[PDB]
RNA sequence: UAUCUGGUUGAUCCUGCCAGUAGUCAUAUGCUUGUCUCAAAGAUUAAGCCAUGCAUGUCUAAGUAUAAGCAAUUUAUACAGUGAAACUGCGAAUGGCUCAUUAAAUCAGUUAUCGUUUAUUUGAUAGUUUACAUGGUAUAACUGUGGUAAUUCUAGAGCUAAUACAUGCUUAAAAUCUCGACCCUUUGGAAGAGAUGUAUUUAUUAGAUAAAAAAUCAAUGUCUUCGGACUCUUUGAUGAUUCAUAAUAACUUUUCGAAUCGCAUGGCCUUGUGCUGGCGAUGGUUCAUUCAAAUUUCUGCCCUAUCAACUUUCGAUGGUAGGAUAGUGGCCUACCAUGGUUUCAACGGGUAACGGGGAAUAAGGGUUCGAUUCCGGAGAGGGAGCCUGAGAAACGGCUACCACAUCCAAGGAAGGCAGCAGGCGCGCAAAUUACCCAAUCCUAAUUCAGGGAGGUAGUGACAAUAAAUAACGAUACAG
RNA sequence: CGGUCUCCAAUAGCGUAUAUUGUUGCAGUUAAAAAGCUCGUAGUUGAACUUUGGGCCCGGUUAACGGGGCCUUUCCUUCUGGCUAACCUUGAGCUCUUGGCGAACCAGGACUUUUACUUUGAAAAAAUUAGAGUGUUCAAAGCAGGCGUAUUGCUCGAAUAUAUUAGCAUGGAAUAAUAGAAUAGGACGU
RNA sequence: GUCGACGUACUUCAUAGGAUCA
């Protein structure tokens, strides 16, 4: 190619999204945003095949363009906004709230939230570096850059950012006995506690996770997002709280409810 | 362009056709459930050859085996509601001592048959194609339709049917008509 | 018709490479800049991006440092004396990096005097007491000062920045450079 | 595939050019019809 | 091969042998072709040539309308609604198509940028430099006069705008550092005059630390109980840096630091068209992020040894310096050494060689196929070179050459279907020059316009699913 | 001379033509193929030996099977830091508490023979393959859907496995290599 | 030139043996 790209292909778009495979033969492609290509729910796929509540693209642009839904307290008209992990998404006239946190399938799911942890995300410290004149800041997963951290903050914390102000009015230290969710992998959408952090100098460093059921996995650094301490989350977590069930107990449960 | 769609052959040319006895086998089970070709018991025998097949690659998983439970225990599930299998037969050594009359009983045409709506496989698979039957409260025209043992019961002339309670067919009316002037 | 491309060249083995594709615009090379003495002449190039570079086509004055004293000052660029790559660029006067050039050493002399009060108001003599013990400096360079020509090093490239920045030699680089002079 | 006959090599005789300098540094090491040749051998 | 059939003599058995019978897939072709669902369309190694049409344009309240445009009007004597043309901005570098070249090249998995560019999105970020607001150093559309056979050809003259072009001010305090009038010879002091944000270039400095105590030389600062005393004294990240950041001296055909636009009319009063003030749009420096790009580490390719030595004069391997690049690098230059690959197959040759995910067969090992729905690469008849732009060595952009080829008044002008339809390549053959942006998504100033991308339908049984052409009786005749 | 038939095969499908090597694991006297003989470089291959056995404790599966600890001449070394067990002791009732001592464990710096092999975990896009659920009227398929309903509505899914070699992390220490102390230029030290 | 050698593609000749019976 001579440039960049704008199309993407229904075949080539994540598997996560769960897109029909004859609807059409393009998938939405997420705009530059704050989330990677991969990693972000564009609003369209939210509003659509999620929710509901717009039958095709068209309506979708209808919702935008009228300014009913915010993305982190802001008002977003982009249909293809890269919305993703942790990111608060407000619609007024409904009186609802969500919070894009991954099911156990490893997709996102459609969790409501209150108004009250609707006011404020979280967000991996992936950067803490000194600007110019002398100003440290931090740069969060999202790519926020916060201005005047608290020197504690180091890399790989988890910072409560408050989305009216975006200032940080909390944060937790990465350390053993820490509660975190795995943000990539095969193991996407798992909840745990951390254990032990194997530091390999010049590679990928391993963190083995227990979950709540005495499971243990291990997960590269860049996976793990830290969201309290051990049984003390901060977000209000998904159904199913994170733990991975065989296919024999998800049948067996199912056969149960139904 | 689009995403391909998936598509399957659902039978398959026996190894040796010409075999005499096989000759005589598939002679018996046409006339036996009124099938109009040879392609319908090649469907069945290949139907028949994957889940045996499927059943036996299970079976020399050890027992106990995650996948060989869950796997046996689904396909176990599917053969007893189709009514294939028994109820007391809920084992992998029995779906390997499966046959094709045991599928071709549960077509609907010989179900239509046994029931006592037609005198006939012939007159069952007419009355199916002419959109005689309901199963339940939907018209199936399909001789080929496999009843499920909950649907058994529920066989019946289609309301829309003349058999069924409907006005009387195209050929009654005329003749009728043709009576009265 | 420059290109930096490493296809054409042969393989480490001395294999004799296939054309792969097409030249590409991101792998270019652009005309050398032979900068010169001479009133100045700068032209802009456009370069990848949004960005400029400034081509030196001549200039005759340059910011150059001197370290021991921890100063820096515009003086005119006398000539090429001597070059490391190639002879020709000093027989032609062609300012590149690394040239060996003469400046004018009237803006350091003035300097040096109105600091420390010596030769090559209360506050003033004062002043030039307090940093009477710094005014011995290197033999070598007080030579050229009385001659009026400095030797100096050009630490910038005039045909990427424009800028022809330098600094006058000192101790063993001076040494040197006397001794290949 | 390098030198394999083409449709119409006059209109590519540019391509050709390359093929030939090619070949001309490939086998610098080695350097350093039917009825014509039997009527030349005959005339012989 | 197996199974089955037949022959092996005067006949019948038992051996053996012989001949025919197996297979899906592929190519070509013949006969037949009623219904439902569904789906594809290559091939002369000819990436051979193309008539005709279309396939890329785009405007919101929010850049520029005295169209001598439309319609509304005294909501509007600066304009105010809608709005052709043109300027301005963006896109046209995506998509679609084909597989020619390409044999450590592409590509697959895995690494790196402490080796570099990045329009756009997202988050931060700029009190340091006539203003109740500057010019033509200026033109388009337009008016009017013209040339040419001809083209998306254009010449002279007259007008007039901007988020175009070019200029250029306005805003707190403090601190520090220089140069220092003068008084005074002190342990000296000091009016004042300057400088400071950012961007570029160069030079120098800081960016600490495995843990504890003293004596003096020089400069020299806070203090008391005038004797000596003097504590908490500032420093981030990486596995690692000359890193982030900061400081000093200057340098610059040298940048940036809002002369822009929409909606609304709130608060103070000394009652002035005075002061102040809301929600947005668009620009703008730098950093980070996102979309990307470039280069890159390790391992992995079919046949060939009747291809054994290859590379090095004209860069081959490496060093120093320079040039060039966004940047590393023999990428190129100058000077140097004589190196680098190879029987563990270099180099050369062949390839009906784009690579992979994948397809078929098979009990397993294997063998073959992969132009072809996704990913990546390369090309737009063949070589070569460029403008613009964040991004192109672009070809539905430009210039030359080679081959073809259209118009011509013979002076000149215009070309690239391996895009969608449709033709030629034979004298023997095969989808419609169809409808639409309703869905999918993409482009724009943008909900609205555009999209042969894509969908819809039509059209040789491509490959697949289901499945009609009769069912129930009586009579008659015959073995 | 005049004069103007039966059966078999498939079935909305059927026919015709061309085409369609042994690693596991081949053979070499007499019917393919052992070179006239020897030497010899690359390549492939290459004798045995170095911690074996014994005595206890802990917790798992179905008396067998496997997994950990000690002891047995068998513990990596060193420094620093963090926490602190147990041990001594005072006092108040095995538990708190005074004051010493601070093992183990954890973190970091130095110190360090290298591989082959195999186990486990990440990675190996989606589509495709296998495969769970689901009356598309059946099916090929698709990822749908399902349950109540006067009224306003509730709700389950879009699983799971496979993927060679190379690279990364990890447990083993059998088999096969590799290095070490011989002119001691060797190890250790309060 | 109904030429030689080689390469390639084909054609062809070598199948009956034992037991019983006449
Ligand atoms: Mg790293
Ligand atoms: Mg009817
Ligand atoms: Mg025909
Ligand atoms: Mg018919
Ligand atoms: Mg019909
Ligand atoms: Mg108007
Ligand atoms: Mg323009
Ligand atoms: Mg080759
Ligand atoms: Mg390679
Ligand atoms: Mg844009
Ligand atoms: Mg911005
Ligand atoms: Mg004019
Ligand atoms: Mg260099
Ligand atoms: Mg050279
Ligand atoms: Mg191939
Ligand atoms: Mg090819
Ligand atoms: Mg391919
Ligand atoms: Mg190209
Ligand atoms: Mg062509
Ligand atoms: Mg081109
Ligand atoms: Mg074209
Ligand atoms: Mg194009
Ligand atoms: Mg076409
Ligand atoms: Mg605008
Ligand atoms: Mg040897
Ligand atoms: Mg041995
Ligand atoms: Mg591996």
């Amino acid at each position: 190619a001579r440039g960049p790209k704008k199309h993407l292909k229904r075949l080539a778009a994540p598997h996560h999204w769960l897109l029909d495979k004859l609807s059409g033969c393009y998938a939405p492609r997420p705009s530059a945003g704050p989330h990677k290509l991969r990693e972000s729910l564009p609003l369209i796929v939210f509003l659509r095949n999620r929710l509901k509540y717009a039958l095709n693209g068209r309506e979708v642009k209808a919702i935008l363009m009228q300014r009913h839904v915010k993305v982190d307290g802001k008002v977003r008209t982009d249909t293809t906004y890269p919305a993703g992990f942790m990111d608060v998404i407000t619609l007024d006239a409904t009186n609802e709230n969500f919070r894009l946190v991954y099911d156990v399938k490893g997709r996102f799911a459609v969790h409501r939230i209150t108004d009250e942890e609707a006011s404020y995300k979280l967000g991996k410290v992936k950067k803490v570096q000194l600007g110019k004149k002398g100003v440290p800041y931090v740069v969060t997963h999202d790519g926020r850059t916060i201005r005047y951290p608290d020197p504690n903050i180091k890399v790989n914390d988890t910072v409560k950012i408050d989305l009216a102000s975006g200032k940080i009015t909390d944060f937790i230290k990465f350390d053993a006995g820490k509660l975190v969710y795995v943000t990539g992998g095969r193991n996407l959408g798992r909840i745990g506690t951390i254990v032990h952090k194997e530091r390999h100098d010049g590679g990928f460093d391993l963190v083995h996770i227990k979950d709540s059921l005495d499971n243990t996995f291990v997960t590269r650094l860049n996976n793990v997002f830290v969201i309290g301490e051990q049984g003390k989350p901060y977000i209000s977590l998904p159904k199913g709280k994170g733990i991975k069930l065989s296919i024999a107990e998800e049948r067996d449960r199912r056969r149960a409810q139904q | 362009p689009r995403a391909p769609r998936t598509y399957s052959k659902t039978y398959s040319t026996p190894k040796r056709p010409y075999e005499s006895s096989r000759l005589d086998a598939e002679l018996k089970l046409a006339g036996e459930f009124g099938l109009k070709n040879k392609k319908e018991i090649y469907r069945i025998s290949f139907q028949l050859s994957k889940i045996r097949r499927a059943a036996r690659d299970l079976l020399t998983r050890d027992e106990k085996d995650p996948k060989r439970l869950f796997e046996g225990n689904a396909l176990i599930r599917r053969l007893v509601r189709v009514g294939v299998l028994s109820e007391d037969k809920k084992k992998l050594d029995y779906v390997l001592a499966l046959k094709v009359e045991d599928f071709l009983e549960r077509r609907l045409q010989t179900q239509v048959y046994k029931l006592g709506l037609a005198k006939s496989v012939h007159h069952a698979r007419v009355l199916i194609t002419q959109r005689h039957i309901a199963v339940g409260k939907q018209i199936v025209n399909i001789p080929s339709f496999m009843v499920r043992l909950d649907s058994e019961k529920h066989i019946d002339f289609a309301p829309t049917s003349p058999f069924g309670g409907a006005r009387p067919g195209r050929v009654a009316r005329r003749n009728a008509a043709r009576k009265a002037e | 018709g420059i290109s930096r491309d490493s296809r054409h060249k042969r393989s480490a083995t001395g294999a004799k490479r296939a054309q792969f594709r097409k030249k590409r615009k991101f792998e270019l090379g652009r005309q050398p800049a032979n900068t010169k003495i001479g009133a100045k002449r700068i032209h802009s190039v456009r370069t990848r991006g949004g960005n400029k570079k400034y081509r030196a086509l001549r200039i005759e004055t340059g910011n150059f440092s001197w370290a021991s004293e921890g100063i820096s000052k515009k003086t005119r660029i006398a000539g090429v004396v001597y070059h490391p790559s190639n002879n020709e660029l000093v027989r032609t006067n062609t300012l590149t990096k690394a040239a060996i050039v003469q400046i004018d050493a009237t803006p350091f002399r003035q300097w040096f005097e109105a600091h420390y009060g010596q030769t090559l108001s209360k506050n003033a003599e004062r002043k030039w007491a307090a940093r009477a013990a710094s005014a011995k400096i290197e033999s070598s360079v007080e030579s050229q000062f009385s001659a009026g020509r400095l030797y100096a090093c050009i630490s910038s490239r005039p045909g990427q920045s424009g800028r022809c920045d330098g600094y006058i030699l000192e101790g063993e680089e001076l040494a040197f450079y006397l001794r290949r002079l | 595939g390098t030198y394999r006959k083409r449709f119409n090599e006059k209109a590519r005789s540019g391509h050709m050019a390359k093929l030939k300098e090619l070949k001309r540094i490939r086998n610098k090491q080695f350097t350093r019809s039917k009825v014509s040749r039997l009527k030349k051998k005959r005339l012989d």
